[PDB]
C-alpha cells in the first residue's frame, strides 16, 4: 500500500502544489497516484529552491518513473553540486540506469556532467565500462557520442596515453572483427586514425589504413560501411583512384580479392568508384555510360539521382 | 508488436 | 522511368559474401517481414483479388489521434514532450486535411502558453513545473502557428510580447563554440541549434551575436560519410573542430536545416560552407532496396524506419538546393525514389486496416504519434515536389515593407545587435524572403495510388503547412 507524502512525518512541513496547465488542457496524461503525489511536492520543492537530502531522494523517486525528465534532472545534478555528495557514488547509481534506459539524453548527459565535475586523473576506468556498456547494443548512438567526448574532452587534458590510444585501436578492430558492418566501430576507427588532433600521419602510415580498407572490402564486398570509409579516406587525404583501380575492378563484372560464395556481381559502389576514377582521367564519356547503368540495371532506387551524375559529365 | 525505440528529446 | 515502383523490381536479399554477421541476422529478418507484407498487399499503381488495399486509411489515422480527451499513464515517460504530442498531432491532421473547431483551437493556444516562463522559453510542460527547452520551444512556436490566430485569445499575441525573454533565454543556452545547451545545464547537439534558428528566424530575433561560431559548430558536423553528426567537439578560437558520430538522419537533417536557415543572413564570410554534393550523396544512399519497401534508413548498416522518411526524405531538397547553388557558384529528374517512398508509406507504414490506426516505425512495431507524424511528413515531401525558387525570394524582397515590424531585441552585448537601422532591415528582408521562398513545383506533383491519398504540402526546414508560415510569420514581421 503506498503512503501519501501528506502523511510522512518528514515531509509534514511541505505544502505541495499542483500541476497548473489551466482547465481543459490538451495531451493530459493519467499519471499514477504514486507519479502526481512525488511532482506535487517537487513543485514546492524546486519553487522554495531547497537543497536538500530529501529533496535529492525525491528527485531519484522521479527519474525513475519518467528516466526523460529533464527539469528534475537538472535539479537532482545541482543537489549533488550543493551538497557536495559523492559523484562516485552517484556514478554507480548510472549504472542502474544505463541498463535499462539505454536511449536517455538526460541520463547521458548526467554521466557526462558527472565526469566533467570529477574530472578523474585517468579515465580509464570509464572508458572501460563504456566498452562493457556495447555488449547488449553495439550501436546506441548516444554512447559511441558519448566514448567520442570522453577520449576529446581528457585528451584535451593530457591525460590520453600513447598505450591508451593503442589499446582503443584494439578494441575496435575487435568490434570490426566481430561485426564488420558496425558502422558505428567505422566511425570509432575514423576518429583514432583520422580525425583526432594526435592522429599518425605519415606516408606509411597511410599504407597501413588502406592495407585495412581493403582486405575489409575482400571480406565483405557488399559492405556498404568499408566503401564509404574507403572513399572517405582518398577524399580526404586527396589521394588518386586510379592507382587502387586494380583492386576494385573485379567488383564492376595492395590486398586483392579472393571469390567469396554469395556475392553477386557488380557491386553498385564499385561502379561509383569506377565512374568517378573516369572523372579522375577526364574520361566523362566513359563515366556517364556507368552512371547511366547504374541509373537503368544495376541500382535502380536511385535511378534518378545516378541520371543526375551521368548529366553532370555532359 | 513492440514499441519502437525511436526518441528525440 | 527514374522513380521505378518497388513492385516493378526485383526483390533480392542483401549478400552475405558468406561472411555472417549480427547485422547482418537483423537486416535479413527486417526484409523477410516487409517482403511479406508487400506480397499481401496490392500493387498500388495498378488496376488482386483477396489482397489487402494499400489506400491511404485517413479516417482511422484521424481517430487513432482523437485519443483531445487523456493519454494511458503509460504517456509519462513523455510528461515531459507535451508539446510534441501536440504538434504530432495538429500537424498530422493538417496533413490529413482535418480541422479542428475554433473551441478546440482554444484549449490548444492555452495549454501551451501555460508552458510559457516569463523568463522565456517553453518547457515541455507546465512552467511551474519543467524549465524552458529549446525543443518543447519549438514544438510549442509550431503548434501554435497551426492552431493558434491574431486574436486576443490566438496565442500569436502572447508570442510577440515573450520576444525579448525567449531571446534571452537563447542567449544563457549559448556556448562560446557556436553550440547550445538544451536547456539549463542540458546537453549540446544540432538538435537545438535547429529548434532555435527555426523560432529566431519566425519570431524576428535574430542577432550577429547569437549567430557567432554556430555556423562553425554545424560545418564541423559532417563526416565522412557525408551525412552530419550530432555534435562536434572544439579542441583549444579552436584549433579545429572534429564530429563526435556517425552521419545521422534526424542530425543530418538538423544540420541541413540550420545551414540552410543561415544561408539567408547577411553577415560576411558566413555561413562556413559544407559539402552540399557529399550531403545529397549520402542522403540518396539512405534509401532502402526494393525488398525493403524502399524506405529510409538513418544510418549505414541499420534497419529502415518510417520516422526517417522526414528526417532524410525532407532533407533531399534542401540538399539538392544547397547543390544548385554549388553549381550556380562556378558556373530534371527526381533525386531520389519519390514512388518507392510512398509505397513504403502506404503499405508497410500504415497500422493494420481495421484497428488502431496510426503509422509506424516499421512492421512489428506499434503506432505512435511520433511515426505518424514523420511518416506523413515524408510522404508530403515524396508526394509534392519541393524547391526554393529565386524568383519567389525576388518577389518577396520586393513586396517587403521595412517601416512595419516588432520592435528590436536588446542583445546581450552592447555591440552584439546589428551595425545599424540599415543593415538590420537589409536583414529582416533576407531572412523573411528566404523563409518564404519554397514553392511546390506545379506539374510536379506524382500521387501513387490515386488522388485519394493525396495529403497536403508541408514546408522543408520547418515542416508546416505553407498557409500556417505565411500568416505566421507575416504577423511577427507585420507583413500581413
Ligand atoms: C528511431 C528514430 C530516432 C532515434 C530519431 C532520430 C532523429 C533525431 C534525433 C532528430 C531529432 C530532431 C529534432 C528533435 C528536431
Ligand atoms: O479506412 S478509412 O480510414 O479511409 C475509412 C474506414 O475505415 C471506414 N469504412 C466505413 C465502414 C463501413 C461502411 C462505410 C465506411
Ligand atoms: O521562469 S519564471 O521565473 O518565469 C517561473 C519559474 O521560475 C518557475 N520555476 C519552476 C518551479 C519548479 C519546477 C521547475 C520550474
Ligand atoms: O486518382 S483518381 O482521382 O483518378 C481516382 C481515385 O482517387 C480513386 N480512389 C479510390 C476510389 C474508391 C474507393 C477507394 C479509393
Ligand atoms: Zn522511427
Amino acid at each position: 500500500t503506498y503512503i501519501p507524502m501528506s502523511q510522512r512525518r518528514s515531509w509534514a512541513d511541505v505544502k505541495p502544489i499542483m500541476q497548473d496547465d489551466g482547465p481543459n488542457p490538451v495531451v493530459p496524461i493519467m499519471y499514477s497516484e504514486e507519479y502526481k503525489d512525488a511532482m506535487d511536492y517537487f513543485r514546492a520543492i524546486a519553487a522554495k529552491e531547497e537543497k536538500s537530502e530529501r529533496a535529492l531522494e525525491l528527485t531519484e523517486i522521479i527519474v525513475r518513473m519518467n528516466p526523460a525528465h529533464y527539469t528534475v534532472w537538472q535539479y537532482r545534478f545541482s543537489l549533488l553540486t550543493s551538497l557536495n555528495k559523492s559523484l562516485e557514488d552517484e556514478l554507480r547509481l548510472m549504472n542502474e540506469f544505463a541498463v535499462q534506459n539505454l536511449k536517455s539524453y538526460q541520463v547521458w548527459h548526467h554521466r557526462l556532467l558527472l565526469l566533467d565535475r570529477i574530472s578523474p586523473q585517468d579515465p580509464v576506468s570509464e572508458i572501460e565500462y563504456i566498452h562493457g556498456s556495447l555488449l547488449p547494443d553495439p550501436k546506441n548512438y548516444h554512447t559511441w557520442a558519448y566514448l567520442h567526448w570522453l577520449y576529446s574532452h581528457f585528451s584535451t587534458l593530457g591525460r590520453i596515453s600513447e598505450a591508451q590510444w593503442g589499446s582503443e585501436l584494439d578494441w575496435c578492430n575487435e568490434m570490426l572483427r566481430v561485426d564488420g558492418r558496425n558502422n558505428s566501430a567505422w566511425g570509432w576507427r575514423w576518429y583514432l586514425r583520422v580525425s583526432r588532433p594526435g592522429a599518425e600521419t605519415s606516408s606509411r602510415s597511410l599504407q597501413d589504413e588502406l592495407i585495412y580498407i581493403l582486405k575489409s572490402i575482400h571480406l565483405i564486398p557488399h559492405n556498404v560501411s568499408a566503401w564509404n570509409y574507403l572513399r572517405g579516406f582518398l577524399k580526404h587525404f586527396s589521394l588518386p583512384l586510379v592507382p587502387i583501380l586494380p583492386a576494385i575492378l573485379p567488383y564492376t563484372a595492395f590486398p586483392m580479392p579472393s571469390l567469396p560464395e554469395d556475392t553477386p556481381l557488380p557491386v553498385p559502389l564499385a561502379l561509383e568508384y569506377l565512374a568517378d576514377s573516369f572523372i579522375e582521367q577526364n574520361r566523362v564519356d566513359d563515366a556517364a555510360k556507368v552512371f547511366e547503368k547504374l541509373s537503368s540495371e544495376y541500382d535502380q532506387m536511385r535511378a534518378g539521382y545516378w541520371e543526375f551524375r551521368r548529366r553532370e559529365c555532359a | 508488436p513492440t514499441a519502437s525505440a525511436c526518441n528525440i528529446q | 522511368e527514374f522513380t521505378p515502383s518497388v513492385y516493378s523490381l526485383v526483390s533480392k536479399p542483401l549478400p552475405s559474401n558468406s561472411r555472417p554477421s549480427a547485422t547482418l541476422d537483423e537486416q535479413a529478418e527486417t526484409e523477410d517481414l516487409i517482403s511479406q507484407l508487400f506480397d499481401l498487399t496490392a500493387d498500388p499503381n495498378a488496376l488482386e483479388h483477396g489482397k489487402r488495399y494499400s489506400g491511404l486509411r485517413k479516417q482511422e489515422h484521424t481517430q487513432f489521434l482523437a485519443s483531445f480527451f487523456q493519454l494511458p499513464g503509460k504517456f509519462v515517460s513523455l510528461d515531459a514532450s507535451r508539446p510534441w504530442l501536440v504538434f504530432w498531432t495538429v500537424h498530422s491532421l493538417d496533413l490529413l486535411g482535418v480541422a479542428l473547431d475554433q473551441g478546440t483551437k482554444d484549449r490548444v493556444v492555452s495549454t501551451l502558453l501555460h508552458f510559457l516562463s516569463p523568463k522565456g522559453g517553453f518547457g515541455g510542460g507546465p512552467a511551474n513545473s519543467q524549465i524552458p527547452h529549446l525543443l518543447p520551444t519549438y514544438a510549442s512556436v509550431c503548434s501554435l502557428a497551426i492552431a493558434g490566430n491574431d486574436s486576443s485569445t490566438g496565442g500569436w499575441k502572447d508570442l510577440a510580447a515573450a520576444r525579448q525573454s525567449i531571446y534571452e533565454f537563447f542567449m544563457r543556452c549559448k556556448r562560446p563554440d557556436g553550440g547550445f545547451v538544451v536547456c539549463e545545464g542540458g546537453e549540446v547537439d544540432v538538435r537545438g541549434t535547429y529548434c532555435l534558428l527555426v523560432v529566431a528566424t519566425l519570431l524576428d530575433i535574430i542577432t550577429p551575436e547569437l549567430l557567432h561560431n554556430v555556423d562553425k559548430f554545424v560545418s564541423a558536423c559532417q563526416t565522412y560519410e557525408g551525412g552530419f553528426a550530432c555534435a562536434s567537439f572544439p579542441f583549444p578560437e579552436p584549433s579545429c573542430r572534429v564530429s563526435m558520430a556517425e552521419a545521422h538522419g534526424g542530425y543530418t537533417s538538423c544540420s541541413l536545416n540550420s545551414h540552410f536557415l543561415l544561408t539567408s543572413v547577411p553577415l560576411p564570410s558566413f555561413p562556413l560552407s559544407i559539402d552540399a554534393n557529399a550531403a545529397l550523396r549520402w542522403t540518396v544512399l539512405q534509401q532502402g532496396e526494393p525488398i525493403e519497401g524502399g524506405g529510409f534508413r538513418g544510418r549505414t548498416n541499420k534497419l529502415v524506419d518510417g520516422c526517417y522518411s522526414w528526417w532524410v526524405g525532407g532533407g533531399a531538397p534542401v540538399a539538392e538546393e544547397l547543390v544548385r547553388r554549388e553549381k550556380s557558384r562556378k558556373v530534371i529528374p527526381p533525386i531520389f525514389n519519390r514512388v518507392a517512398l510512398q509505397e513504403f508509406t502506404l503499405v508497410a507504414a500504415q497500422q493494420d486496416p481495421g484497428s488502431t490506426g496510426g503509422l509506424r516505425d516499421k512492421p512489428g512495431k506499434r503506432p505512435d504519434q511520433y511515426h505518424t507524424c514523420n511518416n506523413l511528413s515524408g510522404l508530403s515531401i515524396a508526394q509534392h515536389k519541393m524547391s526554393h525558387s529565386p524568383s519567389t525570394v525576388s518577389s518577396n524582397r520586393l513586396k517587403f515593407d521595412a517601416s512595419k515590424g516588432l520592435p528590436a531585441v536588446k542583445p546581450v552585448a552592447p555591440g552584439g545587435g546589428w551595425k545599424n537601422e540599415d543593415e538590420r532591415q537589409n536583414a529582416r528582408r533576407e531572412i523573411w524572403a528566404n523563409a518564404l521562398g519554397w514553392i511546390e513545383e506545379e506539374g510536379g506533383e506524382i500521387i501513387v495510388g490515386g488522388k485519394d491519398n493525396r495529403i497536403n504540402t508541408t514546408t522543408p526546414v520547418f515542416n508546416i503547412l505553407g498557409l500556417r508560415l505565411k500568416p505566421f510569420i507575416n504577423y511577427f514581421y507585420c507583413q500581413e
